[PDB]
């Protein structure tokens, strides 16, 4: 349901807390779909996110602050 | 209140006449001033509207599935039956009859809904054997004990441990299309093995399309 | 030639806060009544919410819609999932004197630990070989992940033909269940000295035997 | 199932603004690249616009497109719209292996002269009579408006079978023309003495009579 | 530049076999690394995409359209072309060949449609028979004549005077459906009467799917 946030020129969770996107943005989005290696079943929770961030950040620069942080919900059985 | 009941044969052949009544039990069909209504559900499916009925003639049918709806209300009888004509093998959909107070708006009460099977024009009846357990079928202090449902058509059966007295430990598999047409299923329970040669274990096959009713008796092996 | 387009699969985590959209096609969603019901699997549909706007009486406060007319959408909004909110979600409309349902939305997602693969088996009992037929049931139970191989034996030589498995099943105790059939003549039963059915799970193997005894 | 929902008819007048929208069912819009084709009726379509911001070169400014991705909906904005944009336009998204074409777009904008109804007939030939068969033609043509009544009469009493009339066409006149047909057996041609036919067109009645000679 | 131009014949019966080839001309299906596809479109209905195919082997379908669909491509020749099989009295679409500059983008050029439709086993060739004009077919100082065509499948038929010779005052009406499958129709020409007993006038009827050039010959009515 994020793979609409990667554009410029909007406002989100994921878009503005670890990569915004610039005005100037010539960049070349590609993503697809590989459920059947990266979600072991039952829960993979290996990957984490960033939910709450005190304020924006500049574009292109990696925000690895541990001072938010929550867990996925990723599942091979889901649609 | 009011409750809405069906009844009818579920299994029904290709290009021929489903048959499928839906009574009152509470209520009064003509009194009130509300309508009734058949929606069927594809397993896996969305709702799909059939038509909806008044107590007087008034019918209004879907146009996908129009000019093959029949629908009629006897007030003496206090049900409504709906009878659907050249039905394929697509049709295979759970039926509901409910309640509509407000025709533009929803239905307040939904019945429970009936299971149609429509395959191939054809019905054999099962073959049910016995599934003897012995010293080499229990690995440690519990054993296993069952029946096989083998070559029957069509979808589905229910099965019983002792007329519904046992469920826990009751395994009721998914059947799967055999080399030739029929399918094939069994039904087991998980079991400590000191029971084994105190109590008696039976099977309650039931299987409305070939209108077929087996009860087998689970028993250990003997060796000839 | 109206329709309603519902999303096929939404999922949230309980306790937050989801959104569960119905766009018509043709008509305007504002022209006629909306109304959403929550159907459990294996039971009968049941109304959730009602003109837009109106609760029945009975279901909790935090099934709210809402209509955006310029969107041509119905927006049902979902505060605090629970456990017993995951159940498929149909809109219904009327059009013009034709009911219309929606596509479906259910509740996906609301961990898993492993188990060890029992296999049970069973030979041919003697009222099958009276009807000149022989079936073997291999049956797997209680375990986890659901991927399992099947494999028969004829004394030390595998077989092939007239071998059917079954889909691995969730069963009621969070574990998985699993099922396989070898249809053989009563010829070939006695023909092998001994029946075998090997399952493999997760690189440990399981293996039961049986004999015409 | 991804299909992409876009308006049956669409009208505005010239030198307006007007917005068309494509909305998508399952997949968001802003997933895959949404093109715009302008055909025009008995022509090959030719591609408008591309990219969800990309001109062509050689079609006007004016063919702006916009994605909204949270309704799901792909917009085409035009602007000015005169005579030759009277086209069909398809939102087209291939997404990935196969082209999802739009239900598309019309345009409606809008001196036919009021005439005489013309009539003409003639007889079956010798040569279809030869060939068992009898046709009588009745033709109605140079005349304004396009809603004519055929009724062919077989002496007194009306004639219904067999009877095929054409509708009214665009002509080079400005105005209209039809056609109608009776199909007869030879000795049905024969039996009645005459065989006439009545064109009623703005009240007034034209009618002329055949006979076999 | 380049252009693609379709062939193959316009018609084909139910559960048949359809052969269409698009030919390309002003440029080389290998080199470049673009892509071909066949597109579809009834009429009065929208663009449907049948499928798309590399100068390899690599294929796609619509499922819609799956299992249906072969089309090959031959370099040495320079075309490509597409087979449908079991085709219906649903497949009557005009079908479109494109060159595919970006696969999940547009297509940059698109070539005449050709009116590639299912004809039924009612084909027949039609019967052309003169209207030969008299002193009642006549109102005032001109006069009408032409000729019929009846009881031929399947649309079109080209209608010709004096082999194009006379257009002025040609009037050709759309084919209507017959009691039975067939259609029928005339063109017609109005003249002085003057010139009735001293000009010749020849109606030139084409039907390209039953090959059949009749050439009709129309006279004043002679009474016998």
């Amino acid at each position: 349901d994020e793979v609409r946030q990667i554009a410029p020129g909007q406002t989100g969770k994921i878009a503005d807390y670890n990569y915004k996107l610039p005005d100037d943005f010539t960049g070349c989005v590609i993503a697809w779909n590989s459920n059947n290696l990266d979600s072991k079943v039952g829960g993979n929770y290996n990957y984490l996110y960033r939910l709450f961030r005190k304020s924006n950040l500049k574009p292109f620069e990696r925000d690895i602050s541990t001072e938010p942080l929550q867990s996925y919900g990723f599942q091979p059985t889901n649609g | 209140q009011v409750q809405l009941q069906e009844s009818g044969p579920g299994l029904v052949k290709p290009s021929e006449t489903l048959s499928l009544t839906c009574t009152v039990s509470g209520g009064s069909v003509s009194s009130g001033g509300y309508f009734w209504s058949w929606i069927r559900q594809p397993p896996g499916k969305g709702l799909e509207w059939i038509g909806c009925i008044y107590y007087s003639g008034s019918t209004n049918y879907n146009p996908s599935l129009k000019s093959r709806v029949t629908i009629s209300v006897d007030t003496s009888k206090d049900q409504f039956s709906l009878k659907l004509s050249s039905v394929t093998a697509a049709d295979t959909a759970v039926y509901y009859c409910a309640r509509q107070l407000w025709l533009r708006g929803r239905f307040d009460y939904w019945g429970q809904g009936t299971l149609v099977t429509v395959s191939s024009a054809s019905t054999k009846g099962p073959s049910v054997f016995p599934l003897a357990p012995s010293s080499k079928s229990t690995s440690g202090g519990t054993a296993a004990l069952g029946c096989l449902v083998k070559d029957y058509f069509p979808e589905p059966v229910t099965v019983s441990w002792n007329s519904g007295a046992l469920t826990s430990g009751v395994h009721t598999f998914p059947a799967v299309l055999q080399s030739s047409g029929l399918y094939s299923l069994s039904s087991v329970v998980t079991v400590p093995s000191s029971s084994l040669g105190t109590q008696t274990y039976i099977c309650n096959v039931n299987h409305k399309p070939s209108n077929t009713k087996v009860d087998k008796k689970v028993e250990p092996k003997s060796c000839d | 030639n109206f329709m309603l387009t519902q999303p096929h699969s939404v999922s949230e985590s309980p306790g937050k806060t989801v959104t569960i959209s119905c766009t018509g096609s043709s008509g305007s969603i504002a022209s006629n009544y909306v109304q959403w019901y929550q159907q459990r699997p294996g039971s009968a549909p049941t109304t959730v919410i009602y003109e837009d706007n109106q609760r029945p009486s009975g279901v909790p406060d935090r099934f709210s819609g809402s209509i955006d007319s310029s969107s041509n959408s119905a927006s049902l909004t979902i505060s605090g999932l629970k456990t017993e909110d995951e159940a498929d979600y149909y809109c219904q409309s009327y059009d013009s004197s034709n009911v219309v349902f929606g596509g479906g939305t259910k509740l996906t997602v609301l961990g898993q630990p492993k188990a060890a693969p029992s296999v049970t088996l069973f030979p041919p009992s003697s009222e099958e070989l009276q009807a000149n037929k022989a079936t073997l049931v291999c049956l797997i139970s209680d375990f986890y992940p659901g991927a399992v191989t099947v494999a028969w034996k004829a004394d030390s030589s595998p077989v092939k033909a007239g071998v059917e498995t079954t889909t691995p099943s969730k069963q009621s105790n969070n574990k998985y269940a699993a099922s396989s059939y070898l249809s053989l003549t009563p010829e070939q039963w006695k023909s092998h000295r001994s029946y075998s059915c090997q399952v493999t799970h997760e690189g440990s193997t399981v293996e039961k035997t049986v004999a015409p005894t």
